[PDB]
């Protein structure tokens, strides 16, 4: 199987910092981007920041400018950075990988979630 | 999902991909006419093609599955009982609808695999190459019992053996997938995205244009008909594409051991490597303009072949798992499946355009002269 694990959640103040880890242990190269995804509460995934394998950055509009997310390619951990956090990013942040199946004329791609861990701020 | 599920689903996904791929492993291996494998081929890649952009019905697969077992029944019929003239037309009409039928349940077969937890995309792939060489390794065991009498240039035993097989496992496939199955029920422009990803979709249609433009007609159609190569040696030569082919296509997938760490390696130098692949035009051509011995040699010809299957399926996969490396302004995960959209459509073009420019070669005097 594919195991993810993700560490660095918890309760701070306004306008804090926060580093995620996430690394995967089961698929090594296939992975082609990684990226974090956020669920609030009574609400629907959301697409928060992803690194690809070529070094692409992306990120949801409301969070351009204050997260950074930074890839280490020699143990495929995948690290994020967020800056100056506020009451409204208060979510679950879960992991997520993309690997491709492609054994040839045919590329299929799929989605590997880690239990993610649970980040609130308030005060 | 247990495990006996998971197994069977496996299983069920393997065969469906080995039963679609049986017919042209046999239509390879009976040393059929040309015109009939530029037919099923065109039929495929237009079927392929046209089913990528349109949601067929994913219920019609078991259908188009038994009219595939239907037309192998009328294959041994007319090769029973019909005179030349319609065993040709009807021969042709049903290897195009062959090739059409076999895209679309390719497509169906991939588009379910896909739409599910625990992809089976692989196991499909395995299946088709594990169709490859069971085809090339029954006919082996064929050909030492069995006359060959050759009726219409096609040996009648083995045509039948050949496609008796390929009909029973086409409906137990059927039956696999009957039990197993349930078939109840902001991006970029792509300009932006042709121009971005240019360089994987030439790496690809330049691999598959090259090998479909050789292996058929030239491969050892032309060795055959310029050396007299026996029948039997002619197994072993088409058949051996066929098992390197699928067993190349692996070590880009275990890159992480040490051996296989340099064979996924970039997308610019894949465009020099499909540069050193044009220098098996000239090997293919030698081998059927020369009648000094080391080329009439069946090692040699088993060997020529043998390389050329290799770099096909090894540079048919790379595409496919380096591209993304490459990508510099597609980085929504959408593009991404998209873009694998046109990879496989530059392929079906590469098949598509591979076997018609065989016939560029039947203009030049290749063919050793009889006497």
């Amino acid at each position: 199987q594919l195991q993810l694990v993700e560490s660095g959640g918890g309760l701070v103040q306004a306008g804090g910092s926060l580093r995620l880890s996430c690394a995967a242990s089961g698929s090594t190269s296939n992975i082609n981007v990684m990226g974090w995804y956020r669920q609030a509460p009574g609400k629907q995934r959301e697409l928060v920041a992803t690194i690809s394998s070529g070094d692409a950055l992306n990120y949801a509009n409301s969070v351009e400018g204050r997260f950074t997310i930074s890839r280490d390619a020699a143990k495929n951990t995948v690290y994020l950075q967020m800056n100056s956090l506020k009451p409204e990013d208060s979510a679950v942040y879960i992991c997520n990988a993309y690997v491709v199946s492609s054994y040839g004329y045919r590329a299929s791609w799929n989605d590997y979630w880690g239990q993610g861990t649970q980040v609130t701020v308030s005060s | 999902l247990s495990s006996k599920q998971h197994f069977m689903l496996s299983l069920t996904f393997i065969l469906i991909g080995l039963s679609s791929l049986n017919v042209w492993n046999t239509a390879l291996g009976l040393n059929i006419n040309f015109k009939y494998n530029t037919f099923q081929i065109t039929g495929l890649v237009c079927s392929s093609i046209v089913a990528l952009f349109v949601e067929i019905p994913k219920i019609m697969l078991p259908f188009l599955l038994g009219g595939l077992s239907i037309l192998c029944a009328g294959f041994q019929i007319s090769h029973s009982f019909f005179t030349d003239t319609q065993f040709d037309t009807y021969c042709l009409v049903a290897f195009i609808v062959i090739g059409v039928v076999a895209g679309l349940a390719q497509t169906i077969a991939f588009n379910i695999g896909s739409t599910m937890e625990d992809n089976m995309g692989g196991y499909m792939s395995a299946g088709i190459g594990i169709s490859g060489v069971f085809i090339f390794v029954i006919n082996l065991l064929l050909d030492q019992f069995v006359s060959p009498e050759k009726h219409y240039g096609v040996n009648k035993a083995k045509l039948l053996a050949l496609y008796i097989i390929c009909e029973l496992c086409l409906i137990l496939a059927i039956v696999f997938c009957v039990c197993n199955l349930d078939l109840t029920n902001a991006t970029l422009s792509y300009m932006e995205l042709f121009k971005d990803s240019y360089k994987a979709i030439l790496t690809m249609f330049l691999v598959n244009w090259l090998t479909l433009q050789l292996f058929p007609g030239v491969g050892h159609k032309k060795w055959q008909e310029s050396h007299n190569i026996s029948d039997y040696n002619v197994t072993i030569i088409v058949g051996m594409f066929q098992v390197f082919d699928f067993l190349s296509r692996y070590p880009p997938n275990l890159t992480h051991i040490k051996i296989f760490k340099n064979f996924t390696f970039s997308l610019n130098k894949l465009l020099v490597a499909n540069s050193l692949r044009l220098l098996f035009i000239p090997w293919f051509i030698l081998n059927a303009c020369v009648d000094h011995p080391f080329f009439k040699n069946i090692v040699q010809q088993c060997v020529c072949m043998a390389m050329l299957a290799f770099t096909n399926g090894w540079f048919n996969t790379v595409p496919f798992l380096v591209f993304v490396k490459e990508l510099k302004k597609a980085k929504k995960k959408k593009e991404i499946e998209i873009i694998s959209t046109f990879l496989v459509i530059a392929m079906f073009v590469g098949l598509f355009c591979g076997i018609w420019t065989t016939y560029i070669y039947n203009l030049f005097n290749i063919v050793l002269p009889k006497p």
